[PDB]
């Protein structure tokens, strides 16, 4: 997971 | 699924020594099936270093680039997507909506990628997709007042693509996602 840019939560990405 | 790496604008080394740490730690050999570079980078070593990333990277010109031998445009099929680059310097207004469509179209393109704005993008315009990487180093430009590093990837699987937007904040990597689908 990393942080998203805008908000409070986190996401999963494929790297 | 084909994972497509998508950057440029990184005016190494006139304007930047070299790519954020933790981009380059992102960006592991052989995870990459593609990489489309909006250009400008400027120099034999970056195009070098892209090479140990992934076997298929496709680069076009841009306005500083010192290898004046890249295509000024490209179109690349990935899966279900015909896919246009171009570095963007040639339309004025820069990043001009009506101008880019007309190229989407000129193209016969699902998605076009262009550069040169080092301002990030990722919008649905009309049905098609444009894809703006930004300046993978933050590289400085005419206009802007200071710039985000950034880069994308997309996911491509069937008939959806999946933007993923990577911004080195202060001095942490943060994510975006957008999905987009063919009509």
């Amino acid at each position: 997971y990393l942080p998203t840019i805008t908000g409070v939560g986190h996401l999963w990405h494929p790297l | 699924r084909m994972l497509v790496l998508v950057l440029g604008d990184l005016h190494i080394p006139h304007r930047c020594n070299s790519l954020p740490a933790k981009f380059k730690k992102l960006l592991v050999p052989g995870k990459i099936q593609h990489i489309l570079c909006t250009g400008n980078l400027c120099t034999k070593e970056s195009y070098d270093y892209l090479k140990t990333l992934a076997g298929d990277v496709h680069i076009v010109r841009g306005d500083f680039d010192e290898n004046l031998n890249y295509p000024e445009q490209k179109v690349v099929t990935v899966g279900q997507f015909k896919i246009g680059l171009i570095h963007g310097h040639q339309v004025i207004p820069w990043g001009d909506m009506a101008s880019l469509a007309l190229l989407q179209r000129q193209f016969d393109v699902d998605i076009l990628i262009s550069g040169h704005t080092h301002k990030f993008e990722a919008f649905e315009h009309e049905n098609k997709f444009y894809i703006n990487p930004g300046s993978a180093t933050g590289a400085y430009n005419a206009l802007e007042t200071n710039i985000i590093p950034s880069f994308v990837l997309m996911d491509i699987q069937a008939s959806t693509v999946v933007t993923y937007v990577y911004q080195l904040i202060g001095d942490d990597v943060k994510v975006e996602r957008i999905e987009y689908k063919k009509p």
